[PDB]
């Protein structure tokens, strides 16, 4: 377990060693990805009953 | 020592990680989002049932063009469906009593399923002599399977409890690089839409990322009490969602690096099953273990609805690539679609 | 002759599952398998309100309340069918939907038989007799609610007919064979009610029978894996993902209904069974079907031989007794009682000598002998209910008034017979015109007897609605041919004398009639009349095949999975053991 140690140590080294972006920044972009693909959203904007394949039904006589 | 000193160390390290992004923790997604409208209550109707499994159902994956899909089931079956007809397009009776998990290629010419038996077996559905067959086993791993995902029709990856995940030239039929880290089973990895990296989570309370292309740890992510039994990306891919045994659900940024929101409420006592996102996301679905699933508010975490139609943990669920209908997998043998 | 009394009013107990729960989710799936006989029905009896509103409107003067009525009546059955048709009505209101209908058909009934001219105890039978025969067959209504409806139907009318033609002569042959018309349908209606509603109920029973014994052994399996597993080896997380962290009837119910649910039934039907043809699309799911066995063809045939003895009766009181007409009578009661006697060895098999016992089993055992027996005696009751028309009268009583008042045909009206009136009457079997025939002067009532024949069509339930409507159809070409053919001088004279009743005469100083027909003439409306029921009584016989080649089908499945799960449990079970 010494040399695992080791690899414990240099892959923190990696992980400090990122950057990093502020959460407003990330949130941001997200909330603008969900707004761009909420139009195209079938469940937040439901489609015509004939274009739904689970919901195509009509019959009467 | 040395351990000591590199134990405290680790402590400063994880001080200094907790300094940078407590630093960047400049404010929190519940507040931003305090302001953005309720989705509503989301009350999806079962709209198709699919039963033929006669015991709990594992496993199901869609196949690319949105109709058909794999199902697998305790009961030693593992069916293809037609969903627009939900008619069944094949019945594969299978070699072992415990498969944990099942797999289509993209392409659809080749699917895959596994469990304790350590092989994935790959199956053929269109060979040349027109038969259903076995066409590969994919074997090595040392543990139970939990997940696995192809990379192309030569190439596969696949998770196992002896603390490794492997990629395999399916060609070869041998691990063409191997993912280890984890000191816990590794239950499920979501591969990105570019293909070129993937998640993965373990019992170790600490989930891992990974590039596909390297094979190295990038970020980990904790803060679950308990082995993370599920996890989800973000459509986007900069982003994705987590679910342990801790009764909460959360969310990570790739590019933030730390968790933007929780999930989970007082009244509700039982575990999460299964989780899925709606087309744009706004909408968070988790199965709950006293025979419900509760259908959340993604970006506010409010329980918009509830679908409650088992009787069991409702073990797996998934939606239509293009977001159609969703499928939701459960003990009772009864796989529900809603919309 | 006491035990017998007794076990018929164990008859009328109304059979009921214990659980409301269970008769609530049998309920569910019954009214989802029956909606569109229901919307059948009231498309059937639009159908007939236009046929009457056809036949009084065919014959001023128009009264102003029949025509509101009708119109009313179709009204509130379109929307009746229209909101039946939405899929939001509950479905704990359509057996209201039933009884409202029927108070339709009784409003319809009570318009239906008051204001209709000319008067005859003979009009609107045809429509009464459907309607009764429709709400026994085509209207979802319990047992009780049923014989209710019919019998008011029934006293109704005869009340009707009783107190707007007091003062015919003849009232007394006609309200007797209105009578024995009215009670053979309500017997014909309850013989045919209660065997639908005991072989569904059966089919239901012997369902949730299977469906117990397929959820039992599949518990008592899972016990055993359970156990197994535990054994076999914290229950580690695979392991408590694997399953396991060690009233069954309201998980069956559950489970089932989710099953009745995912299965669709007009689906189904459109899978597996060719649209027109309604044979399984695979010969094999035929052969399994064609392997499943009747039991009560001989109830039927004691009904159907009830209902000839009251033909019988019918016949011997309205029409006059002819040794050729006893001796067909006799020849036919003879072979009827043969077939009855041989359909019911199969019932007795115990009582009766060795080759009545092979004999007996061979035909009900066999489909095709019951079926040929059933055709037989059809053919047989179909015959003996003209073969005596022909010893009735044929000579022309209009050419012979023609020649008697020496006046043209086409100026014939029902006054210048009333002035003849001492020469030709109603009263009078000798035949006119030094015939040697007698009158026959109530043909609607072998029509009614055609009825009753075609009526006992609808009994032979599983005579296939293809040969059905054959065998109806040969019935209906023939008589109609010998309505139509061989008949219409005696129509023509029996209208004419008709009218000439109906008129009430009196201090008719002047020759003004009140004119106008007044009726269809019959020779017209029997056809019709026939069609319709012939119509009626073919959407019957599609809904009850249809009905039981679905309850074949779900059974099958059943079985099939069934099978399938003891195979897979074997399967397990032999690599426990192995
Ligand atoms: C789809 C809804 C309706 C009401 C369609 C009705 C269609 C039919 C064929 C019923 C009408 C039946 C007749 C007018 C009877 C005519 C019979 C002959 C011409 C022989």
């Amino acid at each position: 377990s010494i040399a695992q140690a080791r690899k414990l140590v240099e892959q923190l080294k990696m992980e400090a060693n990122i950057d990093r972006i502020k959460v407003s920044k990330a949130a941001a972009d997200l909330m603008a990805y969900c707004e761009a693909h909420a139009k195209e959203d079938p469940l937040l904007t439901p489609v015509p009953a004939s274009e739904n394949p689970f919901r195509e039904k009509k019959f009467f006589c | 020592s040395e351990l000591d000193q590199l134990r405290q160390e680790a402590e400063q390290l994880k001080n200094q990680i907790r300094d940078a992004r407590k630093a960047c923790a400049d404010a929190t997604l519940s507040q931003i989002t305090n302001n953005i409208d309720p989705v509503g209550r989301i009350q999806m109707r079962t709209r198709r049932t699919l039963r033929g499994h006669l015991a709990k159902i594992y496993a199901m994956h869609w196949g690319t063009d949105s109709r058909l899909l794999v199902s697998a089931s305790q009961d030693g079956k593992l069916i293809i469906w037609d969903s627009y007809t939900t008619n069944k397009v094949h019945a594969i009776p299978l070699r072992s009593s415990w498969v944990m998990t099942c797999a289509y290629a993209p392409s659809g010419n080749y699917v895959a399923c596994g469990g304790l038996d350590n092989i994935c077996s790959i199956y053929n559905l269109k060979t040349r002599e027109g038969n259903v067959r076995v066409s590969r086993e994919l074997a090595g791993h040392t543990g139970y399977l939990s997940c696995c995902r192809f990379l192309d029709d030569n190439q596969i990856v696949t998770s196992s409890g002896d603390t490794t995940c492997a990629l395999w030239d399916i060609e070869t039929g041998q691990q063409t690089t191997t993912f280890t880290g984890h000191t816990g089973d590794v239950m499920s990895l979501s591969l990105a839409p570019d293909t070129r990296l993937f998640v993965s989570g373990a019992c170790d309370a600490s989930a891992k990322l990974w590039d596909v292309r390297e094979g190295m740890c990038r970020q980990t992510f904790t803060g679950h009490e308990s082995d993370i039994n599920a996890i989800c990306f973000f459509p986007n891919g900069n982003a994705f969602a987590t679910g342990s045994d801790d009764a909460t659900c959360r969310l990570f940024d790739l590019r933030a690096d730390q968790e933007l929101m929780t999930y989970s409420h007082d009244n509700i006592i039982c575990g999460i099953t299964s989780v899925s996102f709606s087309k744009s996301g706004r909408l968070l679905l988790a199965g709950y273990d006293d025979f419900n699933c509760n259908v959340w508010d993604a970006l506010k975490a409010d329980r918009a609805g509830v679908l409650a139609g088992h009787d069991n943990r409702v073990s797996c669920l998934g939606v239509t690539d293009d977001g159609m209908a969703v499928a939701t997998g459960s003990w009772d043998s009864f796989l529900k679609i809603w919309n | 002759l006491g035990a017998c009394c007794l076990a018929l009013l164990q008859i009328f107990r109304s059979k009921k599952f214990p659980s409301d729960k269970l008769e609530r989710l049998y309920q569910r799936y019954f009214f989802r398998l029956n909606q569109s006989s229901l919307t059948m029905l009231m498309a059937v009896l639009v159908l007939v309100c236009l046929v009457m509103l056809a036949f009084h409107a065919a014959r001023p003067p128009l009264q102003l309340p029949y025509l509101a009525v009708l119109a009313a009546a179709v009204g509130v059955i379109l929307i009746m069918a229209v909101l039946c048709n939405r899929a939001a009505f509950h479905q704990d209101h359509m057996g209201l939907a039933c009884y409202a209908l029927i108070a339709v058909v009784l409003a319809v009934q009570v318009v239906g038989l008051l204001l209709p001219q000319p008067r005859s105890a003979s009009e609107g039978i045809w429509w009464t007799v459907f309607f009764i025969y429709t709400i026994y067959t085509l209207l979802p209504v319990r047992m009780r609610a049923a014989v209710l409806s019919g019998v008011l139907l029934s006293a109704l009318h005869l009340a009707i007919a009783l107190r707007t033609n007091a003062q015919d002569q003849f009232l007394l042959k006609q309200l007797v064979s209105n009578v024995l018309i009215f009670s053979c349908t309500n017997i014909v209606g309850v013989c045919t009610h209660y065997p639908a509603e005991v072989s569904q109920r059966q089919a239901f029973q012997e369902t949730r029978e299977c469906i117990q014994a397929r959820l039992h052994s599949q518990r008592e399996n899972q016990q055993q894996e359970r156990l197994l597993l535990s054994v076999l080896p914290q229950v580690s997380k695979e392991m408590k993902r694997m399953g396991f962290e060690d009233n069954p009837e309201d998980e069956v119910d559950e489970f089932l209904g989710r099953a009745i649910d995912a299965r669709s039934i007009d689906r189904l039907r459109s899978e597996h069974v060719r649209k027109f043809l309604l044979t399984f699309r695979e010969p094999d799911l035929e052969k399994k079907y064609s392997k499943q066995v009747d039991d009560r063809f001989g109830a039927y045939v004691a009904c159907a031989s009830l209902v000839f003895l009251f033909i019988c009766f019918v016949q011997i009181t309205i029409v006059p007794h002819s040794i050729f007409m006893l001796s067909f009578y006799l020849t036919c009661s003879l072979l009827l009682t043969l077939v009855v006697f041989v359909s019911v060895i199969y019932s007795c098999v115990k009582l009766f000598p060795s080759p009545l016992q092979t004999l007996s089993r061979k035909i009900v055992r066999s489909k095709m002998n019951s079926t040929l027996v059933g055709v037989f005696t059809i053919t047989l009751v179909f015959l003996a209910a003209f073969v005596n028309m022909f010893t009735c009268n044929s000579r022309d009583l209009l050419g012979c008034l023609a020649q008697e008042h020496n006046i043209s045909a086409s100026q014939v009206n029902a006054c210048h017979v009333a002035e003849s009136a001492v020469n030709y009457s109603l009263g009078d079997e000798q035949g006119f015109c030094g015939s040697p025939w007698p009158n026959c002067n109530f043909p609607e009532y072998f029509t009614y007897s055609v009825l009753l024949s075609l009526l006992a069509c609808s009994v032979f339930l599983q005579i296939s609605c293809i040969g059905k409507l054959v065998l109806m159809l040969a019935i209906e070409l023939i008589y109609v041919l010998i309505v139509e053919v061989p008949g219409v001088t005696l129509f023509d004279n029996a209208d004419l004398l008709v009218t000439a009743n109906a008129i009430d005469f009196f201090n008719n100083g002047t020759s003004q009639c009140p004119e106008h027909a007044t009726k269809v003439a019959l020779k017209v409306v029997t056809p019709i009349i026939i069609s319709v029921f012939v119509l009626a009584l073919y959407l019957h016989a599609q809904q009850v095949e249809s009905t039981a080649r679905l309850d074949f089908l779900w059974k099958l499945q059943a079985t099939e999975e069934k099978e399938e799960m003891e195979e897979l449990q074997a399967y397990n079970r032999r690599l426990l053991h192995n």
